[PDB]
């Protein structure tokens, strides 16, 4: 069961800090390094720095000597990173990752991610969506508009991950400093309205999920 | 005790 | 600190050909313990990164045989055989061997295939939206190849350009396909003023447009 959870999303404000988790589970926190990665929106990967949580040894990209500082807690098995004096460039997700047990050289690897935290940097105020149902051959295809919020990101599930095949979850636009996305998914025309459908919408920066079933 | 980190260190 | 070239930046390939990525290093990456930790990651869309080879050449547990590495001193590659629309994504290669530990620019991985037309579903807004106060016509287009497509709509026989944001996923891991998303968004009091809402389709795979349309 080895996991690496972290927040889906942070808002914090320009020129203010922020402290990012990743809680460890499933495996013994104080045997491997834990490591955190910058991607920008579309862009590439870039290596912060690791921690030795049995004895917190830090090793850091001197890049980001002066922006990131990392600790470890041994009681809670969860290695934090603060980003301090924030900037928009700061803007970004942050993996943590799994990066090697001390003990064995030859897997000294990322194996096992977090899931990100995007973090969000601005001074305006977090927004849940509003969830509208989208109902209208051999499918059927059906949809969940989710729109007006901020920051990103959302994630969109189908029957709590139970019908994966033939969704498009489509990238939000932003539009009047709020965000809109849309999802579809498309079934056998003979199983809808018989077996339901909702969507799943999480929002992680207002810590709100809405589930929306779709009616004819 | 002594591990040997990743950057060559020993910590 | 060490740079990692790598080549190409994107990469189109039929299925069930050979793709090849180089990955140059700007020094060597042979670290002090004697191993080359060089790996390749595969990030598919919305997802983090995940280990496919690690120490140059070693596949990581469960990567099937079709994946292999190879190289040594500063030039490293990936070739993967007989690519299948699931290797879709991009494709980093990482030195840790120096610090502070460095990923290559990334090489997305495009599929090749045969054209295929849009599937186009229209939907009202929903009851739930008009007690609101807002009204969004939505509009998807699915399952399309090559990218390129156009959509228009039309209100009572008139298009309308303003107020419509559109919406493009990434090639869809299953069939390769691309889809979009387009939404033309009213005040409830413009939607109840008409009663004819047009979404029409141009693509490549025919000279008439896919139309869709229904009657408040």
């Amino acid at each position: 069961q080895v996991q690496l959870q972290q927040s889906g999303a942070e808002l914090a404000k320009p020129g203010a800090s922020v402290n990012l988790s990743c809680k460890a589970s499933g495996y013994t926190f104080t045997n491997y390094w834990v490591h955190w990665v910058k991607q920008r929106p579309g862009q590439g990967l870039e290596w912060i720095g690791y921690i030795n949580p049995s004895n917190t040894y830090i090793s850091y990209n001197q890049q980001f000597k002066d922006k990131a500082t990392l600790t470890a807690d041994k009681s809670s098995s969860t290695a934090y990173m603060q980003l301090s004096r924030l900037t928009y460039e700061d803007s970004s997700v942050y993996y943590c990752a799994r990066g090697g047990f001390f003990y064995d050289y030859d897997v000294w690897y990322f194996d096992v991610w977090g899931t990100g935290t995007t973090v969000t940097v601005s001074s305006a105020k977090t927004t849940p969506p509003s969830v509208y149902p989208l109902a209208p051959n051999s499918m059927v295809t059906l949809g969940c508009l989710v729109k007006g919020y901020f920051p990103e990101p959302v994630t969109v599930t189908w029957n709590s991950g139970s019908l994966s095949s033939g969704v498009h979850t489509f990238p939000a636009v932003l539009q009047s400093d709020l965000y809109t996305l849309s999802s579809s998914v498309t079934v056998p025309s003979s199983t809808w309205p018989s077996e339901t459908v909702t969507c799943n919408v999480a929002h992680p920066a207002s810590s709100t999920k809405v589930d929306k079933k779709i009616v004819p | 005790d002594c591990i040997l980190e990743r950057d060559g260190s020993r910590s | 600190d060490v740079l990692m070239t790598q080549i190409p930046l994107s990469l189109p390939v039929s299925l069930g050909d050979q793709a090849s990525i180089s990955c140059r290093s700007s020094q060597n990456i042979v670290h002090s313990n004697g191993n080359t930790y060089l790996e390749w990651y595969l990030q598919k869309p919305g997802q983090s990164p995940k280990l496919l080879i690690y120490k140059v050449s070693n596949r990581f547990s469960g990567v099937p045989d079709r994946f292999s590495g190879s190289g040594s001193g500063t030039d490293f590659t990936l070739k993967i055989s007989r690519v299948e629309a699931e290797d879709l994504g991009v494709y980093y290669c990482f030195q840790g061997s120096h610090v502070p530990f460095t990923f290559g620019s990334g090489t997305k991985l495009e599929i090749k295939r045969a054209d295929a037309a849009p599937t186009v579903s229209i939907f009202p807004p929903s009851s739930e939206q008009l007690t609101s106060g807002g009204a969004s016509v939505v509009c998807f287009l699915n399952n399309f190849y090559p990218k390129d497509i156009n959509v228009k709509w039309k209100i009572d026989g008139s298009e309308r350009q303003n107020g419509v944001l559109n919406s493009w996923t990434d090639q869809d891991s299953k069939d390769s396909t691309y889809s979009m998303s387009s939404t033309l968004t009213l005040t409830k009091d413009e939607y109840e003023r008409h009663n004819s809402y047009t979404c029409e389709a141009t693509h490549k795979t025919s000279t008439s447009p896919i139309v869709k349309s229904f009657n408040r």
